[PDB]
RNA sequence: GCUUUGUGAAGGGACCAGCUGGCUGGUUCCGUGAGGUGACUUCUGCCCAGUGCUCUGAUUGUCAAUGCGAAGAGAUUCAGCC
RNA sequence: ACCAAGGAGUCUAAGGAGCUUGCCAGUCGGAUGGCUUCCAAAACCUUGAGGCGUGGUGAAGGCAACUAUCCUUCCAGAUGG
RNA sequence: GAGUAGAGUGGCUUGGGACUGCAGUUUGAAGAGUGACGUGUAUCCGUCACAAGGUGGCAUACAGACCUGGGACCGAUAGUGCACAAGU
RNA sequence: GUGACCUGGCGCACAUGGAAUGACCCACCGAACUUAAGCAUAUCACUCAGUGGAGGAACAGCAAGCAACCUCGAUUGCUGCAGUAAUGGCGAAUGAACGAGCAGGACCCACGGCUCUUCCUGAAAAUGGGCUU
């Protein structure tokens, strides 16, 4: 038991009465598997212009946007939450996020 | 115990599960799956041709969102119509409603004008759809029906209506490329989450401070 | 269903269990084992076993087309042991005035003319009452397998060629890999009609030709 | 009205008129029997509020349940096996004295139905609570379509099945919801349904 | 994993939607005070009276001691809202006593 | 199963009539609703 | 045979799961329920410190639950007495 | 003592590490749903929630993987120019 | 919808943990509200429901016994103890 | 003047109940072997045995419910949640529920998912009743 399995026989944390997970469930993307969500006509008539395509994450699945990949152009994203380095990356790039119940 | 790297094994079975001479056991072996498949359909068109000229299923029921924030999006069928949904549509008697096919609700509520909306529409779709033959064959006939539709009393096999996720799965469409507006340029998402989380958390902190504050402006 | 206890030691016997009682020849008999007459099984054959077997549906869409490209290959059809003596071409197709057939004869005079009823009456001769074991239950004869028919529809056709001896019938809107590769026996002769024939591909949904190594 | 004031009257039970009339309704009770047909319900307003009518077939009956919990009929007091069930005195019955009366009754008159009971006294030996049983073969009660369905022969013996008020109390039925979580269609029935292996024909 | 921690949509004031003002019902009637039923049970109380432990209660209020007429009414009751509620009562039926008399 | 079953053999075999009725085809009452007043004057004229 | 022992009945012993239950007991100290020793004869000595049993007021110590008091916003805490 | 017949590593839930096959940021989906004398409780179909995977870390409050031409660095190293 | 719900305490039960449920006993409400909102308490606010009465079909279980259809099952030391005048 | 009620009884008449059933069900009662490499809480197991009661099903069932959501809307069964939250000499082990997807939401039940009692009304629901026909 030492050998293959160290953290047995203990108890360690605050233990959560009714653990609810649906309020907890939070799918995460990245900005890297953004721009595959756009219709690349979008991302092609939106390349040096001022309009940025909107890319619902909601639709795909995902919750939460985490800030891991680089972003080529910018685009508007509505998401649950962000990183803040999903923020920052998105509004260098030019784009926006978007808080959405 | 297994002289390797295998999990611990946390198995489950020390309760006579196991049909043995002794026991009786605590297995069910689904062996009937594939001739129930089959006997379920037999008897939902029984159904069919004992409700006949009617929706198979029979009751229009509403559209509602689904509950936890995992599922907010996702939509799909609920029990039965608000009354309020019945009076908007044009309904004052839930039995006559229920009479005539439309499903009624009184533990629901709309919390929001958009259920309310979807579902008048979706009820007055139906009654548009909808062929009522008269009673006793031959009296007063409604409007809209041609004294032909009763001649050619069809049964549907889904109601007219598209899919009941259907309803989330076209909110979650997003809209055009646009432009930005300048709030959303000056916004800072990130910060306005933090923000709103330590507003929770200092709350009694936001009252000790003004007691302080108040105290100090006395002396 | 017996009492039986162990004698235990101090008697001149082995100490299986044995028949409580007495007055009988059952009695001091050895009971609950394996090795005793009249007592269970080593295991006994339990009603829950996996008796079902889960293959992925793109793997057995792919046995599928396998099959049907090794019936369209006639070295293996004649490997099979189908007589192409009278096939005049392999794929065989049919044209589709053959799936309002009403008769068994009018079947057999399609079979013939095409060339498959050498494998029909193959069939019906090699027809044997089963060997060993079989024909005690319910499987009282060993028929071998001639040709498939693959329809279009549900037809008439399917009435005609019944009662033809090896002949089995199929439709390319389900399509049995039993009845393509019988025994996993590959190069079956496939008879389809000319529908079923224009159909195969957009059943399906092969959209190319496959590249393969020469 | 009437049977409002009958209510309160009896909700409160410690006065001194509802203890003056208990105590001679107790004593009463002490010097009849165990089991005895009652001629017209005590407590008319709980009566009627728990299904009685004064048409010929239905009928009350009073019984005692002698105070105390339970003593396993362990000879001696010696109860094998392990300290945890060696226990004897501190044993308190799963069903409540409620359940048990209308128990006995029913088994003292098995062409009848019970329909609920009520508490009506209790002294330092006994409880006693009265029971309505409804006589199904009777023309009155076949005929009101109110009562009909204690005719029908799945009724027979709710009181030995725990279908009456106070055999869904001791089941756990008064709550649903995550307070009646392991309760519902049974207890026994609940157990099994999430102690089944199943063994799908895929797995 | 999946279950990452999230705020709730209307802490972060979203409202993907357009409440409609919840309305009433006739169950809340439930809550209204009912006049008929109190003079039913202040009769009732008339004529039956108190409990002993609402003479005992009264008693207390009497001298004074409404910290232990709470504490008894809370033995009693096992709940310090019933004994606060318990203990209106008392003083209510207390006053009604003293201006009876006078 | 072990006795006489001297009326439980025959409610059995009833029984048995019954079930190998419904397994040829489900049950269809000869008079209903329906067909009473039909067979009732029909049988009238035919006696008077 | 001897000798202790409990018992005057709302009692001694004692069964029963339970009982307004059955037993000793159709009994009542010359009766009896519980021990020990072992006819007659001759004796049965000293020790109540230990353990046991028993008596007192158990007036001084320890000692439960409930109850009564105090403080607390309350859960709760603390004191004294039986 | 002798001979004959029987006679003992089996099935199941979960899992481990190889091997085979299919698909791929997906995969599976035979709970269920559509069809069609016996065969057929089969075969076929993508209505499918969801399972596993795509993110981890903190007891928790929670937070969440830099890099704008491309590319983490070093040592050994398969190919290839 | 009152000896009820609840509370002290005891005991069983539950994953339910300052006690999920049940039961004895003592106690015992409100109804100018109550119950639940999974950490005991006090203070505010909110959401949902309206206990202590009752009916109630459907999808569900079904090793017996009867009526059927089947089987990669056993094949007289096997398969039920019994293929037979075997619970003899 | 020798009654009217109440409360009990005896006889008669017309009826229910009783007993049985190698599967399933409902209510109780209730072990130990075993496991923990010993054993006592734990486990087997809220199981076996025992008692009582059935029906073709039984039980449950149109919220003093779930949830905290953009809410839902009887119960039941399945998928799954999930071997998770939680319990456990925090050891051996034990271990749900809701969300969500389905079947069902025709039928021999229904005031088509409610109703009794409360509450309102009220000369018992109105041309006496009974036996034969």
């Amino acid at each position: 038991m030492d050998k293959y399995h160290p953290g047995y026989f203990g108890k360690v944390g605050i233990r959560r009465f009714h653990y609810r997970l649906n309020p907890r469930f939070c799918p995460t993307t990245s900005i890297s598997r953004l721009l595959r969500l756009v219709p690349k006509e979008q991302l092609e008539a939106c390349k040096g212009k001022e309009e940025l395509p909107v890319v619902n994450l909601l639709q795909h699945g995902y919750f939460k946007l985490l800030g891991t990949g680089r972003l080529s152009q910018g685009v508007i994203v509505k998401a649950r939450s962000f990183s803040q380095g999903a923020e920052r990356k998105i509004k260098k790039a030019g784009g926006a996020c978007i808080l959405v119940a | 115990v297994k002289k390797g790297n295998a999990p611990v094994p946390n198995a489950h079975f020390h309760k006579h599960w196991n049909p043995t001479g002794s026991q009786k056991g605590h297995v069910r072996c689904f062996f009937k799956q594939g001739p129930q498949k089959k006997i379920r359909r037999a008897r939902r068109q029984k159904k069919a041709a004992a409700v006949f000229p009617r929706p198979v299923k029979g009751p229009l029921r509403p559209i509602v969102h689904c509950k936890s924030q995992r599922f907010n999006m996702k939509t799909r069928l609920g029990r039965g119509f608000t009354t309020l949904e019945l009076k908007t549509a044009g309904l004052t008697d839930r039995r006559y409603a229920r009479t005539i096919g439309i499903s009624v609700d009184r533990r629901r509520r709309n919390h929001c004008e958009e259920s309310l909306a979807l579902n008048a529409e979706r009820i007055k779709t139906y009654l548009s759809k909808l062929v009522l033959f008269p009673l006793k064959a031959g009296k007063k006939l409604p409007e809209g029906v041609t004294e032909e539709d009763i001649k050619n009393p069809v049964q549907s096999k889904q109601d007219g209506f598209p899919k009941a996720s259907s309803y989330g799965k076209n909110a979650l469409k997003p809209e055009a490329p646009r432009k930005l507006t300048d709030q959303e340029k000056k916004r800072l998402t990130f910060q306005f989450l933090r923000k709103v989380q330590r507003d929770t958390k200092m709350v009694g902190k936001r009252i000790k401070r003004k007691a302080k504050k108040e105290a100090k402006a006395a002396k | 269903k017996h009492s039986a206890e162990s004698w235990g030691t101090g008697r001149a016997v082995a100490r299986i269990p044995r028949i409580s009682g007495g007055g009988t020849h059952r009695s001091g008999q050895g009971a609950f084992g394996n090795m005793c007459r009249g007592g269970r099984m080593f295991a006994p054959t339990k009603v829950f076993r996996k008796w079902h077997a889960k293959v992925p549906r793109k793997v057995r869409r792919l046995a599928v087309r396998a099959a049907l490209a090794a019936s369209a290959i006639p070295a293996l059809v004649m490997a099979r042991g189908h007589n192409l003596e009278d096939v005049p071409e392999i794929p065989l197709v049919v044209p589709n005035s053959v799936e309002a057939l009403e008769k068994t004869k009018d079947a057999v005079k399609l079979l013939k003319d095409i060339g498959a009823y050498h494998d029909v009456e193959k069939v019906a001769a090699t027809k044997k009452v089963r060997v060993g074991k079989g024909k005690r239950r319910n499987r009282r004869y060993c028929v071998r397998k001639g040709p498939l028919v693959v329809l279009s529809k549900r037809c008439e056709a399917q009435r005609a060629f019944r009662n033809l001896p090896g002949v089995d019938i199929n439709f390319v809107s389900a399509l049995n890999l039993l009845r393509l590769a019988p025994g996993g026996h590959i190069g079956r002769l496939i008879v389809f009609t000319e529908d079923a024939f224009n159909q195969l591909d957009k059943v399906l949904k092969v959209d190319t030709i496959e590249g393969l190594p020469d | 009205g009437v049977y409002t004031y009958m209510q309160f009257v009896w909700n409160k039970k410690q006065s001194d008129v509802m203890r003056f009339t208990q105590r001679i309704r107790a004593w009463e009770y002490r010097h009849s029997h165990r089991m005895v047909r009652l001629p017209r319900p005590t407590r008319t307003d709980k009566a009627r509020r728990l299904g009685y009518k004064r048409k010929p077939g239905y009928v009350i009956w009073r019984v005692r349940v002698r105070r105390g919990g339970r003593k396993r009929p362990v000879p001696k007091g010696i109860c094998y096996g392990k300290p945890k069930t060696a226990g004897v005195n501190h044993l308190m019955n799963a069903k409540n004295m409620r359940v048990i009366a209308e128990g006995r009754v029913g088994k003292h008159c098995g062409g009848l139905r019970v329909l609920n009971s009520y508490w009506v006294n209790a002294d330092a030996i006994y409880k006693y609570f009265e029971v309505i049983l409804v006589d199904p073969m009777h023309k009155a009660i076949r005929s009101d379509p109110e009562i009909n369905w204690i005719c029908k022969p799945r009724q027979k013996h709710r009181e030995a099945r725990g279908v009456t008020s106070a055999g869904r109390k001791h089941r756990g039925l008064r709550h649903k919801g995550h307070r009646a979580t392991k309760a519902r269609p049974s207890v026994r029935a609940n157990w099994k349904r999430r102690n089944l292996v199943k063994f799908w024909r895929y797995r | 994993g999946k279950f990452g921690a999230l705020p709730s949509a209307k802490l972060r004031r979203c409202s993907a939607v357009t409440p409609l003002p919840k309305p009433f019902r006739a169950r809340d009637r439930i809550k209204k005070p009912k006049k008929k039923l109190r003079a039913v049970r202040d009769l009732v109380q008339e004529v039956v009276g108190f409990s002993p432990y609402e003479r005992r209660m009264i008693e207390l209020l009497k001298v004074g001691r409404e910290k232990r007429a709470l504490r008894f009414a809370k033995r009693r009751l096992g709940t310090h809202r019933q004994a606060k509620k318990k203990r209106d009562i008392m003083t209510e039926v207390l006053r009604k006593m003293r201006a009876a008399a006078h | 199963g072990t006795g006489r079953m001297r009326h439980m053999k025959n409610v059995l075999k009833k029984a048995a009539v019954r079930q190998r009725q419904d397994q040829v085809a489900p049950h269809q009452k000869r008079k209903t609703a329906e067909n009473r007043k039909k067979f009732a004057l029909s049988r009238k004229t035919k006696l008077a």
